[PDB]
C-alpha cells in the first residue's frame, strides 16, 4: 500500500510530520529576530546608511540573486559539515546571552534560531570587516593577517569549497566586487559618533568570543579592533 | 529626526534607487497638512508662559505629596526646575508640530528619558499628569481650528505613551 | 571534491592496500588521452553562451506554458533566475569533465536541489528537458557533429568524453528528479 | 512593492513604532494626486491596441537591420514575441500608475532585466526607443489632463533610466 | 584530496567562472609528469614487504629504549602494530605518487597525527626514523628512473616536514 | 591575475602549506603549452595593424546603422575611438597568451564592462562581432601551428563569451 | 599577486605596447630552465624543518639575551610565536622563488610587518639574523652544498635560481629594518 | 474496470487517514501497539521491541485465515 512494493502509483505522504512543524518555528523563530536586528539600524524612522543595498540601478536586485544562492549553497553542505555548524553556533550563542538560562535553552532547542543570533547580533553592534576601517596601516596590516588566517578554513586541503563562492553567473563576481566597494567607501565616511561606537564593541566582542583568558590576545585586540573585527568563527566559510 | 522627507530619502537610500513617484508623493502630503499644522505653532508660541503655569501646578494639585521635606520636590528650586522641564516638552511639542515628525520628540525628551527619571526618582506621572492636563484643557473652536487640535492633541498624547 | 586520481586513492584507501600497476594502467590510460580531454572540455567553454539560450529556448519551444501568466519562466525576473540555473549546471557538468570524476557535481551543485525545486515550485519535466537539450548539445560538440560550427582539432575518436559527459548530464538529471 | 503606505509602514516597522502623524501624513499625498494619476490608467487601458502598435513598429523603424535573416528579429514570431514584450511594459506602467509607486516595475520588468536581454542577444536600444516614442507622442490637452501628462511620463522615463 | 585537478576546478568554482585555458593548461602538467611517477607507484607496490621491514628495524635501531619494559615499544604486539603504521604511512605515499598531490596523505595520515601520538606517547622521531631512512636508502639508477627518484622522495620529505 | 602559478601559490596560502609536490606538478604544465602559446603572441604582435583594421570595419559592415547621425557611432572620432577598443581588446589577448590566464582580460577588459557599455550606450554586439570575426578569419596552416590556433581561438571565445 | 610572467604583461601594459621577440626570449628562457625551478624549490621543501630550528636556535647562540627574562625569545609562548614567524617568512620566500617573482612576498607578507615588530617590541636586530641565516642554508640547498644532507639531481648550473632566492631573502630583510 | 474502481476508493481512504484528528491519529498510534504485542509478540521480547517503535508495522500485520 506503501510507495515501494509492487502496489501504488506514486502517491504517499500527505501530512504534517513532526519534523516540519519543528523547522516552521525555526523560520518564525529566525525573522522574528532578524526583524529585532534590522530595527536598531532604522532606530528613529530613516533609514540608516548601514542598511543600503545597492547604488547602481540593478545593484539590489543583483544583491538579491547573489543572497539567494548565498543560502542555497548551506542546504548544500555534508553531513560532516551538517553537524560541525550546530555545535558551534551553540556555543557562540550562549555568549552572546550572557546570563538569561531562558535563552540558553531557546538557542539550544531551536537551530536555525541560533545561527541568526551570532550573525544578527555582530551586524547589530558592528563587528564586521567590512564596517570597521583601521584607523591606520598599522591596523591595516593587523586586519590583513587576520584576513589570510581566516580564509584557510574557505579553501581547506588546497581545494577550495563552494562557501567561497562568489557569483554563479557570468558577471555576478563583478557586481559583487562592484557593491562591495562602494560599502567600503560607505563604512569609511559615517558619522564620527559612529565609528568610536562600533571601535569598542570591537575589543569586547573579541576579547570575549575568541580571546579567553589569553592575555597577549586581548592586549593585541585592545591596540588593534579592526584585527578583532576581521575574524570569524570556524563554520562561516570563507 | 523622524519626518516625512527623511523618512523617504533614507528609504530610498538604504535600495539605492533614485527618488521615484513613491517619495515625491509623500511630500505633497506635508504641504495639505502642513498649512494647518503650523497654525498650532503660533498657539503654542505666543501663549507658553501660560499653559507651562497652568499645567505646571495641576501636577503639584494632583500630587501634593511631592512638596515635603524629605520627599521629591522639596525646596524651591525643584518646583523652577521642574516647570523648566514642563518647559522643555512642551518646546519639544512645539518642534513636533513644525516638522511634521515626532523626531524632536524622540531623541531629545524621549530616548534615554526612563533612565534619568528612575535614577533621579523624579516620578513620570507627575510628568504624564501636565501633558494629560493640557490634552483636555484644549476646546477647539476656541484655541485653534479643527485641523490644528486634533494635530496638537496628538503629539501630547504620543509623549504621554512614550513616557508610560 | 574528488578528481579521477582521487578517487582509486579513496577506493584503495579502505582496502588497507598499496596501489600499483595491478590499476595504476587505468590512471596512465587517463593520462595519454588527458589531452583528448583538455580537447574536450575548450569546445564547450568555446559555446557556453549559445548552449544555454538554444537549451532555455528549445524549453519553451517545446512547451509554451512555462510563459503563461503564472508560468515558472512568465516574468522577467524569474527567467533571469532560470537562465542563470542552466549556466551553473553548465558549468559543474565542465568542473566534472575537466576532473574526470563526478564528486564535485554531487556536494556543491546537486546536493539538496531536488527539494529546493520542490520548495520553490519549479517543474521537474521542464528541468529535465533543459539538461536533456544541453546533454544533445554537448554531445555534438565533442565530437565535432555540430551542424552550425566547427572547430579545429588533431584527428581521432573522442567517444570516451562524449560518453563521460553524456553519463554527468542525466547524473544531474536523476538527482533533481 | 514600493508604494507611499509600503514606504512608512516599513519605516514604522523597522523602527519597531507606532503609526505617527509621519506616517498618516504620507497617506493624504496618495489622495490628491490619485485622483488625477488614475485617469491616466483609463487612457491606458482603453487605449493600449493602439499604444502598442504605433510604439512596436517605432522600433523597427529605427532598427530595420533586426529583420535580416541570422539578426535578431528573424522571423515572424520573433516580432510577436517583441510585441508581446511592449505590452509587458506598458501593463506594469499601467500598475506604477495605479499603486503611486515603482513597485510593479521594479520587481516584474526591472529587476533582472540585464540579466536576460543580454544572454538573449536582446537590444535594449530597441526597448527604450518604442518607450521613448511613446513618451513624445503623448501631448497633454488631448490626451488626458495636466497632472496625468506629468505622472505618466515620468513612470515611463523612469522605465527608460533603469533599462539602459 | 588536493590534486591537481581539484586545485583548479574548486578555483573555477569559486569564482562562478567556465573552466577556461587556465584550467586546461594545469592538466596537461599531469601528463608529462605522470608518466614516470606512476613507474614509482610500480617500484613502491612489489617491494612494499621489504622496504617497510628495512625501515621497521632502522627505528628501532636508533632508539632501542623503546623496547624496555615499562617504556613505549614494550610487548611484541607493540612492534606489530608499528610495523602496521610504517606500512599504513608508504601506503598513502603510494597514493600521493598515484594522484600527483599531497591529498591522501593529508586528509589520512598529516590532519590529527599530532593529537595521536602525544596523547598516547608515540614518538614522533621514531616515526620520522624510518622515513629518513628510506629516503636515502634509495640510490636512483637501481631502483628507478631519474624523474621516479625525485618525486619519490619529495612526498617523503613532506611528510617528513609535516610529522616534525 | 589568474596565471598558472597564481593558482597554486594562492591555493597553498590559503591553507598555510609549503608548496608540495601537487604545486610543483602545475608549473610544468607552463611548459609543454607554453612552447608553442608564445608563437601566437608573435603571429598576434606583428600582424597587429592588419588584424584589428580587419575587424573594425567588420562591425560596421554588420551593423551600419551606427554611422547615422544621432545614432550610436556618428562622427569619425567615435570610429577612431572604436578602431582604439578593438586594438585594445586584442591588446588583452595577446597578454593572456603570455601569461597563460585569463587574467589580464578578466581585470582589465571584462570586471566592470557592462556596466560601461549599457550607460555609455555602446553595443556590445557590436564588439563581439569583431571579435567573433577574428577567430573565424583565422586558418590554422597559414597563420600558426596547431597549438597556437587553438589557444589563440580560446582567448577569443572567452571574451566572447563574457563580453555577452 | 603576479608571477614572472605576469610582470611582463603588467609592465607592456603601462606602453599600449603588444609583447613579442623583443622580450618573449627571457620567457623562453624562463621555461627552459623552468624545470631546474622545480628541482630548485623542492629542496626547501625537503628541508624546511630543519631550516627554522637551524636558523632560530643559532639566533640564541649568537645572542643570548634574547632569553634572559624579559626577552623577546624569552618564555614559551614568545618562542612558539617567533618559530611561527620564522616558518611563515620561509613560506612566503618559497612562494616567491616557485612564483619567479616577489609580488606575492610584498603585499601578503611584508606590507606592514616593519612597525607590527615596533609596536611589538620585536628587536630587528635578531630578526634580520634569523632571516640571513635561513639565507645562507637555503643558497647551500640550492646548489647542493649542504654538509649535512646531499640530494639527488641532474647535474649543472643553478647560481640563477641560488641568487633569486638570495635576493629575495634580503628583500625580507630591508622592509623589516 | 472493477480494479480500477477499487483502486481509486483505496486511494481516496489512504487520503482521509492521513487527514484526520490530532486526537485520533495517537489514539490509533496507542491501541496499535497494544494489539500487535498481545496477537503476535506472545512474549517474543524482541518484537515488542520493534512495535513500540514501529506501531504502523504492529497494525500492518493480519492473521493467516483473512488470506491477501
Ligand atoms: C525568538 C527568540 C528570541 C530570544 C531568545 C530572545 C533573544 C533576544 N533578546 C533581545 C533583547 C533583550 N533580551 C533581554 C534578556 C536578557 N538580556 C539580558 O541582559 C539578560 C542576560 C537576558 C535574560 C534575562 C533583555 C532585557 C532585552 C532588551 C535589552 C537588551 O538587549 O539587553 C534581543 C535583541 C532585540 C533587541 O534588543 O532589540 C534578542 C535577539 N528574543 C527573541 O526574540
Ligand atoms: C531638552 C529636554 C529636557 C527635558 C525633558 C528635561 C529632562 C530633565 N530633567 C532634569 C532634572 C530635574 N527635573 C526636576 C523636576 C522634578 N523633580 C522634583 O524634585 C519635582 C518633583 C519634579 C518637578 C516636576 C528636578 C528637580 C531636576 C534636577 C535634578 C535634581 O535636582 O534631583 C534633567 C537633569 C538636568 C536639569 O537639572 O535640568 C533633565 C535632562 N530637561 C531637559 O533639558
Ligand atoms: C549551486 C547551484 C545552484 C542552483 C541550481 C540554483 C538553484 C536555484 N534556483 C532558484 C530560483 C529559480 N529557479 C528558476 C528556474 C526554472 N523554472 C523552471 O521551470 C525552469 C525549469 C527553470 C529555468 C530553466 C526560477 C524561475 C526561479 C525563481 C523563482 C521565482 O521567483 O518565481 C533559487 C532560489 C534563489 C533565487 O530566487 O534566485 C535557487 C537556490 N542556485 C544555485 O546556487
Ligand atoms: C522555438 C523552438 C525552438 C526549438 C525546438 C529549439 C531547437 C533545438 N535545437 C537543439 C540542438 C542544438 N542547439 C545547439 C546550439 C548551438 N548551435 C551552435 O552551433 C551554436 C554555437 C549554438 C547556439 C547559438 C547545438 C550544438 C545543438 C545540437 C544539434 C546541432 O548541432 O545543431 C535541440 C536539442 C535536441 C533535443 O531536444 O534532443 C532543440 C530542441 N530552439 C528553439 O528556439
Ligand atoms: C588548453 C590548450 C590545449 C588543448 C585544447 C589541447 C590541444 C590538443 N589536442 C591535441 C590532440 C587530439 N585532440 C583530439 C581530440 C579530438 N579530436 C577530434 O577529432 C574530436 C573533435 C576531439 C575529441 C574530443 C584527438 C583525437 C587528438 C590526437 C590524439 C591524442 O592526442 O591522443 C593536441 C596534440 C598533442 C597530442 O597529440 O596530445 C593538442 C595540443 N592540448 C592543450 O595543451
Ligand atoms: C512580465 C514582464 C515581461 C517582460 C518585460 C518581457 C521580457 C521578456 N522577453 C522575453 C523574450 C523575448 N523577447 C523577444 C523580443 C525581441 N527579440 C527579437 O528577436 C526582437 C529583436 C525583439 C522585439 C523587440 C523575443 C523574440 C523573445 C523570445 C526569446 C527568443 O526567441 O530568443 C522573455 C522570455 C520569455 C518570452 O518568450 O516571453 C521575457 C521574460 N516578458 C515578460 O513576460
Ligand atoms: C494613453 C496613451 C495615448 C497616447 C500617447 C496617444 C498616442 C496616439 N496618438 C495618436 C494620433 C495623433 N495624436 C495627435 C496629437 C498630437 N500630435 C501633435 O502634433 C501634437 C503635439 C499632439 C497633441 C495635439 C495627432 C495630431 C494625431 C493624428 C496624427 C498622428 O497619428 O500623429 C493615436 C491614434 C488615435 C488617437 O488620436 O488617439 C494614438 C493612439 N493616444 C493615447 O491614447
Ligand atoms: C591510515 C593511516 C594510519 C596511520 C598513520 C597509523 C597511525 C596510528 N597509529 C596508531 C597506534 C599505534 N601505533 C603504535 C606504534 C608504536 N607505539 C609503540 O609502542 C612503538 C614505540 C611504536 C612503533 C613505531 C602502537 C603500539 C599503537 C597502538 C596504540 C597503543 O597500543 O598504545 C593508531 C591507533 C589505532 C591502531 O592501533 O592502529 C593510529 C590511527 N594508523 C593508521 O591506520
Ligand atoms: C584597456 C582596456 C580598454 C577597453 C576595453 C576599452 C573600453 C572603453 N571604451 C571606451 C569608450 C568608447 N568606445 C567607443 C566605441 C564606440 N562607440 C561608438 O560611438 C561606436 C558605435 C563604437 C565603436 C565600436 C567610443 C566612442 C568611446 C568614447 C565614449 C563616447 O564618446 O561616448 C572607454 C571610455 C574611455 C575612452 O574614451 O577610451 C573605455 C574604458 N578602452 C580601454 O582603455
Ligand atoms: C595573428 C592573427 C592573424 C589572422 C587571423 C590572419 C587574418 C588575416 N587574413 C588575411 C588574408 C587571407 N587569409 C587567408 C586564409 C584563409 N582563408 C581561407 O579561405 C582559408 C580558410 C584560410 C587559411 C588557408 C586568405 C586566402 C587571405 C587572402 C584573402 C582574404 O583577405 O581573405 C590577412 C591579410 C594578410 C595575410 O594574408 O596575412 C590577415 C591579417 N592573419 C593574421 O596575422
Ligand atoms: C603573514 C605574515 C605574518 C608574520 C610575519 C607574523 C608577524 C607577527 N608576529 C607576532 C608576534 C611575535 N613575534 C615574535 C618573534 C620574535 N621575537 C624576536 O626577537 C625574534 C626576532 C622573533 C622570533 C624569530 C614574538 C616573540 C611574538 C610574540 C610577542 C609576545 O607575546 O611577547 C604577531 C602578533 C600575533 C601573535 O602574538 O602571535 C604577528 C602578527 N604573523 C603573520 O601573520
Ligand atoms: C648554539 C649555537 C648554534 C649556532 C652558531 C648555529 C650554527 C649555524 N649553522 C648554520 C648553517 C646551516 N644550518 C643548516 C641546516 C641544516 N643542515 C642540514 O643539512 C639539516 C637538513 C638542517 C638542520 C637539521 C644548513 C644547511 C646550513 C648551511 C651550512 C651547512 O650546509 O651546514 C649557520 C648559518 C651561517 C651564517 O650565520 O651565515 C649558523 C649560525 N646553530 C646553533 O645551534
Ligand atoms: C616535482 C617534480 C619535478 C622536479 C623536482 C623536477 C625534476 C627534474 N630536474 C631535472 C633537471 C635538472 N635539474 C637541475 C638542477 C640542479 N642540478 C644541480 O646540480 C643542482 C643541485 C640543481 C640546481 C637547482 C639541472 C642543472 C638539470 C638539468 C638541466 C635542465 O634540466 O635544464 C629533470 C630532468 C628533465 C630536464 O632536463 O628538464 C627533472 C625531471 N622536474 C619535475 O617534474
Ligand atoms: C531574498 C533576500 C532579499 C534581499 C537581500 C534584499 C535585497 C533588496 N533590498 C531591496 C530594497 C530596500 N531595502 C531597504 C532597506 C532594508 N529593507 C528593510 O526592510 C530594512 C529594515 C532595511 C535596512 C536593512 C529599503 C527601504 C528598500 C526599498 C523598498 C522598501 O522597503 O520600501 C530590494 C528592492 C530593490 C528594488 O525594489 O528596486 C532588494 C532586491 N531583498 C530581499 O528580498
Amino acid at each position: 500500500q506503501t510507495g515501494l512494493v509492487n502496489s501504488k502509483f506514486s502517491a504517499r505522504m500527505a501530512k504534517k510530520t513532526a519534523k516540519q512543524t519543528k523547522n516552521k518555528v525555526d523560520e518564525y523563530m529566525a525573522r522574528s529576530v532578524q526583524r529585532q536586528y534590522k530595527q536598531a539600524a532604522v532606530a528613529t524612522g530613516v533609514y540608516g546608511t548601514q542598511c543600503t543595498e545597492g547604488t547602481v540601478k540593478g545593484a539590489a536586485e543583483a544583491s538579491r540573486s547573489a543572497a539567494l544562492s548565498r543560502q542555497f549553497r548551506i542546504k548544500q553542505r555534508s553531513a560532516f559539515s551538517k553537524a560541525h555548524d550546530l555545535f558551534e553556533f551553540r556555543k557562540h550563542a550562549i555568549i552572546a546571552a550572557a546570563g538569561c538560562s531562558y535563552e540558553e535553552k531557546m538557542v539550544t532547542r531551536f537551530p536555525k534560531l541560533a545561527a541568526a543570533m551570532v550573525l544578527g547580533q555582530t551586524e547589530m553592534m558592528r563587528t564586521c570587516s567590512r564596517y570597521v576601517v583601521p584607523e591606520s596601516v598599522e591596523e591595516e596590516y593587523m586586519a590583513a593577517s587576520v584576513d589570510k588566517q581566516m580564509k584557510r578554513r574557505g579553501a581547506p586541503g588546497g581545494v577550495y569549497s563552494l562557501s567561497c563562492a562568489e557569483g554563479v553567473a557570468k558577471g555576478q563576481a563583478e557586481i559583487a566586487r562592484v557593491s562591495a566597494l562602494g560599502a567600503a567607501y560607505r563604512a569609511a565616511s559615517k558619522s564620527a559618533s559612529a565609528v568610536t561606537a562600533e571601535r569598542y564593541n570591537s575589543m569586547a566582542y573579541g576579547r570575549v568570543h575568541f580571546a579567553h583568558g589569553c592575555s597577549y590576545e586581548e592586549q593585541q585586540f585592545n591596540k588593534y579592533p579592526a584585527a578583532a573585527a576581521a575574524m570569524r568563527s570556524d563554520s562561516y566559510g570563507y | 529626526m523622524k519626518s516625512v522627507i527623511t523618512t523617504v530619502v533614507s528609504a530610498a537610500d538604504a535600495a539605492g534607487r533614485f527618488p521615484s513617484n513613491s517619495d515625491l508623493e509623500s511630500i505633497q502630503g506635508n504641504i495639505q497638512r502642513s498649512a494647518a499644522r503650523l497654525e498650532a505653532a503660533e498657539k503654542l508660541a505666543g501663549n507658553h508662559e501660560a499653559v507651562v503655569k497652568e499645567a505646571g501646578d495641576a501636577c503639584f494639585a494632583k500630587y501634593a505629596y511631592l512638596k515635603n521635606p524629605g520627599e521629591a520636590g522639596e525646596n524651591q528650586e525643584k518646583i523652577n526646575k521642574c516647570y523648566r522641564d514642563v518647559d522643555h516638552y512642551m518646546r519639544l511639542v512645539n518642534y513636533c508640530l513644525v516638522v511634521g515628525g515626532t523626531g524632536p520628540l524622540d531623541e531629545w525628551g524621549i530616548a534615554g528619558a526612563r533612565e534619568v527619571y528612575r535614577t533621579l526618582n523624579l516620578p513620570t506621572s507627575a510628568y504624564v499628569a501636565s501633558i494629560a492636563y493640557t490634552r483636555d484643557r484644549l476646546c477647539v473652536p476656541r484655541d485653534m481650528s479643527a485641523q490644528a487640535g486634533v494635530e496638537f492633541s496628538a503629539y501630547l498624547d504620543y509623549l504621554i505613551n512614550a513616557l508610560s | 571534491m574528488l578528481d579521477a586520481f582521487s578517487r582509486v586513492v579513496v577506493n584503495s584507501d579502505a582496502k588497507a592496500a598499496y596501489v600499483g600497476g595491478s590499476d595504476l594502467q587505468a590512471l596512465k590510460s587517463f593520462i595519454a588521452d588527458g589531452n583528448k580531454r583538455l580537447d574536450a572540455v575548450n569546445s564547450i567553454v568555446s559555446n557556453a553562451s549559445c548552449m544555454v539560450s538554444d537549451a532555455v529556448s528549445g524549453m519553451i519551444c517545446e512547451n509554451p506554458g512555462l510563459i503563461s501568466p503564472g508560468g515558472n519562466c512568465y516574468t522577467n525576473r524569474r527567467m533571469a533566475a532560470c537562465l542563470r540555473d542552466g549556466e551553473i549546471i553548465l558549468r559543474y557538468v565542465s568542473y566534472a569533465l575537466l576532473a574526470g570524476d563526478a564528486s564535485v557535481l554531487e556536494d556543491r551543485c546537486l546536493n539538496g536541489l531536488k527539494e529546493t525545486y520542490i520548495a520553490l515550485g519549479v517543474p521537474t519535466n521542464s528541468s529535465i528537458r533543459a539538461v536533456s537539450i544541453m546533454k544533445a548539445q554537448a554531445v555534438a560538440f565533442i565530437t565535432n557533429t555540430a551542424t552550425e560550427r566547427k572547430m579545429s582539432f588533431a584527428a581521432g575518436d573522442c567517444t570516451s568524453l562524449a560518453s563521460e559527459v553524456a553519463s554527468y548530464f542525466d547524473r544531474v538529471g536523476a538527482a533533481i528528479s
